[PDB]
């Protein structure tokens, strides 16, 4: 009956349905070559990545230029670096290699 | 060298063709009865050769070896058919063989276990046993073992007579310990490549070594389907096998199951050498 | 007063950055490019704002003050 | 020799550690993961993290790929020579979907270290860290795969 | 669903039964006696079968059996060769008209069993001329059911669970998908052939387009009792790997509802990890789509 209709498109319904997830299965799978060839991993800089977020300065000479001391300046290049340097070093728990 | 000796239907070449020549427990069954002494010459861990004197079991030739090759014939694996309605006899002519063998490592194979009931076994074993030890003594201590084909009982049989033979359990023990010390495993197992008998622990199942034995000798009998032989296999990063020496297989079982394959497989590569 | 800071290398990206440092970063193209004195130090400014370089073994500090 | 397994994630796991200077107000997110992987495969012999195992896994077989690629061609930039006790390498810095990656061989070795970080963490702070942690890698210097 | 395993009485219904689902060493099913009321294995995996043996005694039609059979989804006869089995066929015949008669859309599939010592050649003689004498008595009986289906099984040999696999496997709705959608796992990967398994039957749910070589079969299923008989041994997801010399590589990973897929990989010369590496991606999307179909 009408019933049968509706059941009918469903059954065909449900089994386009999973068509469905074969193909996207299908569609999410790797192979060696895209390894290969792959252009996912490229080089990249930090000033790259800000000019792709998507003349222009202006030099001054004169003494009375700077707010801030030519010594106000190497003492925070000297601080900053350093610190960073300092906090860069990293030990072994013990040696990476064993003897036999 | 080895003596295989016992009288006629108990299996000593079916023995022979399972653990060396690699026949599995059902295709002996085809084994044409020994005549004579059949000699069979194989190698085993590539420093020492071994030379398999297959005797005959038919009283015509057993009679004979005490005979006129009784010089020339004098370890001795002598087995037991189990349900042999002589069983006094084959007690009697293991005690010939015993005084021609002062003329000059005894092992004794209760063999066919398989076909006496599972409850009469342990005290039909015991029976036995308190019996040819008190007839061995005329050798003080003696030690034996209840043998099936269609079980893997027959490696930890021929485990515990090869090692009997092998010098290397000093050198090796030392050897295998420290590895289980870097791998930091729950134990290591060293095997012979091509035979699969246990040659070494390092350190719950009592089972476990003649269970592998028979496992391993099965997948690499299965292997010949493919058209190659086995090499290595790894299970759930817990439990390592590996070909490691031309005449050594080891069997790892880590303590944790995620220290990344390449290690592991590294890590052996480089033990791999020494040994 | 200090409105921020980018410090880079010479290979163009960065080693540090604060305040309008790491909103601008693209300043580093110009600045990276200014005529230094023999100090190593120059005061530019080309966006409402005063950059102070300072270069030190391949590294230089840009801060930020404004007009 | 053999190598330490403990004292490799021991390693790796103590470069996973952000920066926190208050010489500025400049601070960074944890180094994602950390892992020495062989250079002749790309595979990963010891991780470390702040399946994925997989993933991982795989990255790195990616990042290895284009490592090689660049190493062995004719000709300059994203690409810094280092030289650490009279032995040299080669710092890589490479994009990989939304990450910034770090990869440098250890010097003689079977073996490159290489990072994995954040978007937010900066190459050049990257190329110091692992730099850095490198100079304390003497240990491995030069080992070829057994 | 369920299946309605019948035959001449002692021909080997009861021996497959706990042969393959209990995994009996088949000569304790030597010392097997007559199961005379209707028995039945159920087995779950990917579908809730139920696999009824039927005593068998011609075909005595009962009252119950007329919704019994518009209830059946397959139908498995086993005929014993070493026996006169043109009574089995007789009887055979018998049994489809009724089958055929109640629910017309029955797969029939009959089971040429105790194989397993008769010569290769023996066993072609007498397969292309026992299937002359099965139509024959159908020919008798108006028109011929498609119904052809001639598994020459063993039970001593991975015989019957090939059979099974390929009986259970007609009756699965999804399959066209798992086979289309398996396929083409083994093509992105280095996959010559995979099957999922029943880790506990043994019997295949399904496999590639590429042909199923019995021997590779063997492999496989070889290779699952290795896996297993090792894991059992050592307690206090599940997965096996082994490579031979020639560099080729058998994979097992545990899947969805008892099953497991075990495949066969060519290295074609690459390192083994990148081989696994890329197979563990694509076996993770698989085991991802076999978990959104159910
Ligand atoms: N059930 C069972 N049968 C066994 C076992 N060992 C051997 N058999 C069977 O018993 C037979 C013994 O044959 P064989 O190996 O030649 O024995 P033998 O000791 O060499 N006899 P002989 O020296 O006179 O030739 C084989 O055909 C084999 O099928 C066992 O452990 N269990
Ligand atoms: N060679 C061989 N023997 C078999 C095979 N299957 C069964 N047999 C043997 O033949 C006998 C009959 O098998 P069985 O399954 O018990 O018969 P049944 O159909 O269950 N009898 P029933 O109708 O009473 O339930 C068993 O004792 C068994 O050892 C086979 O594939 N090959
Ligand atoms: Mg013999
Ligand atoms: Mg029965």
């Amino acid at each position: 009956r009408l019933k049968e209709h509706e059941h009918e498109q469903k059954l065909l319904a449900r089994e386009q349905e999973l068509r469905d997830i074969v193909a996207n299965t299908n569609d999410k799978l790797i192979d060696i070559s895209m390894i290969n060839n792959s252009g996912i991993v490229i080089q990249g800089t930090d000033l790259q990545e800000a000019l792709d977020k998507r003349n222009t300065f202006t030099l001054l000479t004169s003494p009375d230029s700077a707010k801030i001391s030519k010594e106000q300046l190497k003492k925070l290049h000297s601080n900053i670096l350093n610190e960073i340097f300092s906090q860069s070093q990293v030990n072994k728990p013990g040696p990476l290699t064993v003897p036999f | 060298k080895l003596l295989l000796m016992g009288r006629s239907g108990s299996g000593k070449s079916s023995m022979r063709s399972i653990i060396f020549s690699n026949y599995s427990a059902f295709d002996t069954r085809r084994l044409g009865a020994t005549i004579d002494v059949e000699h069979s010459h194989l190698r085993f861990l590539g420093n020492m050769t071994l030379n398999l004197w297959d005797c005959g079991g038919q009283d015509v030739f057993m009679e004979n070896y005490f005979t006129k090759q009784k010089d020339h014939i004098f370890v001795l694996i002598h087995v037991f058919d189990v349900e042999s309605t002589e069983v006094l006899k084959d007690i009697e002519i293991f005690a010939k063989a015993l005084k021609q063998l002062r003329k000059y490592k005894i092992f004794v194979l209760l063999h066919k276990m398989d076909l006496v009931q599972l409850d009469k076994r342990e005290e039909l074993f015991q029976i036995m046993m308190k019996n040819l030890s008190e007839t061995s003594s005329e050798f003080p201590n003696l030690i034996g073992f209840p043998t099936s084909i269609w079980d893997e009982s027959l490696y930890k049989a021929w485990s515990q007579i090869v090692c009997s033979l092998i010098p290397n359990m000093s050198n090796h023990q030392s050897n295998l310990k420290k590895f289980k010390e870097i791998m930091n495993a729950l134990e290591i197992i060293l095997f012979e490549r091509t035979t699969f008998l246990v040659i070494c622990s390092s350190n719950l199942d009592p089972k476990r070594f003649e269970k592998i034995s028979n496992i391993m000798k099965n997948f690499k009998q299965s292997c010949t389907k493919l058209k190659s032989g086995f090499k290595t296999l790894i299970l759930n990063n817990n439990i390592y096998v590996s070909e490691l020496s031309s005449n050594m297989v080891c069997f790892i079982v880590l303590k944790d199951m995620n220290i990344p394959q390449e290690l592991v497989l590294e890590n052996i590569k480089k033990a791999k050498e020494f040994f | 007063d200090i409105k921020g800071t980018i410090a880079f290398d010479t290979h163009g990206n960065v080693i540090e950055s604060t305040g309008v440092g790491s909103q601008r970063i693209e300043d580093i193209g110009d600045l990276s490019k200014v005529t230094l004195d023999a100090e190593g130090f120059a005061q530019v400014q080309g966006d409402s704002l005063l950059v102070h370089l300072y270069k030190r073994n391949d590294i230089t500090l840009a801060v930020y003050t404004s007009a | 020799v053999m190598l330490h397994s403990k004292n490799v994630k021991g390693f790796l796991e103590n470069t996973l550690k952000p920066y926190d200077l208050h010489s500025v107000d400049f601070k960074t997110s944890s180094l994602q993961s950390s892992m020495i992987i062989t250079a002749t495969n790309g595979g990963i012999l010891s991780y470390a993290t702040s399946n994925s195992v997989n993933n991982l896994k795989m990255m790195s077989l990616l990042i290895k790929d284009k490592w090689s690629e660049d190493e062995n061609d004719t000709e300059s930039n994203s690409c810094y020579p280092v030289e650490i006790d009279s032995f040299k390498t080669k710092i890589y810095t490479y994009e990989m979907e939304d990450l910034h990656t770090c990869v440098a061989q250890i010097p003689n070795s079977d073996l490159l270290l290489l990072f994995i970080a954040e978007g937010s963490f900066p190459y050049g702070l990257l190329v110091i860290k692992i730099e850095r942690a490198m100079r304390e890698l003497t240990d491995l210097f030069g080992y070829k795969l057994g | 669903a369920m299946v309605l395993l019948m035959g001449v009485r002692r021909c080997g219904k009861s021996s497959i039964c706990k042969v393959v689902f209990h995994n009996m060493q088949p000569l304790d099913t030597l010392y097997l006696e007559s199961t005379s009321n209707p028995s039945l294995e159920h087995f779950s995996t990917l579908i809730d079968l139920a696999v009824m043996e039927l005593p068998g005694q011609y075909f005595e039609p009962s009252y119950d059996s007329e919704r019994l059979f518009k209830s059946v989804g397959a139908l498995v006869y086993v005929i014993d060769s070493q026996d006169e089995y043109i009574n089995a066929i007789t009887n055979l015949a018998m049994i489809i008209e009724y089958a055929y008669k109640v629910n017309p859309s029955i797969n029939i599939e009959v089971l040429i069993h105790k194989v397993d010592g008769l010569s290769e050649d023996f066993k072609v003689d007498a397969q292309r001329d026992i299937m002359q004498r099965t139509g024959e008595e159908l020919l008798e009986l108006g028109l011929d059911g498609v119904q052809v289906s001639f598994y020459l099984t063993s039970i001593f040999d991975h015989s019957i669970y090939e059979a099974f696999s390929r009986i259970v496997q007609k009756l699965i709705p999804e399959l066209s998908f798992l086979e289309n959608m398996l396929d083409n796992l083994i093509q992105h990967s280095k996959i010559e052939k995979a099957f999922l398994f029943d880790v506990n039957s043994k019997i295949y749910v399904s496999t590639d387009s590429n042909p199923v070589d019995i021997q590779m079969y063997e492999v496989c299923s070889e290779f699952i009792d290795v896996t297993i008989d090792l894991f059992d041994l050592y307690k206090a997801e599940l997965q096996n790997v082994s490579q031979l010399a020639n560099g080729v590589i058998i994979y097992l990973r545990q899947m969805i509802r008892g099953l497991a897929l075990v495949a066969i990989i060519r290295p074609n010369g690459t390192d083994m990890e990148s081989c696994l590496t890329v197979a563990d991606y694509n076996i993770d999307i698989f085991k991802k789509g076999l978990e959104d179909i159910w």
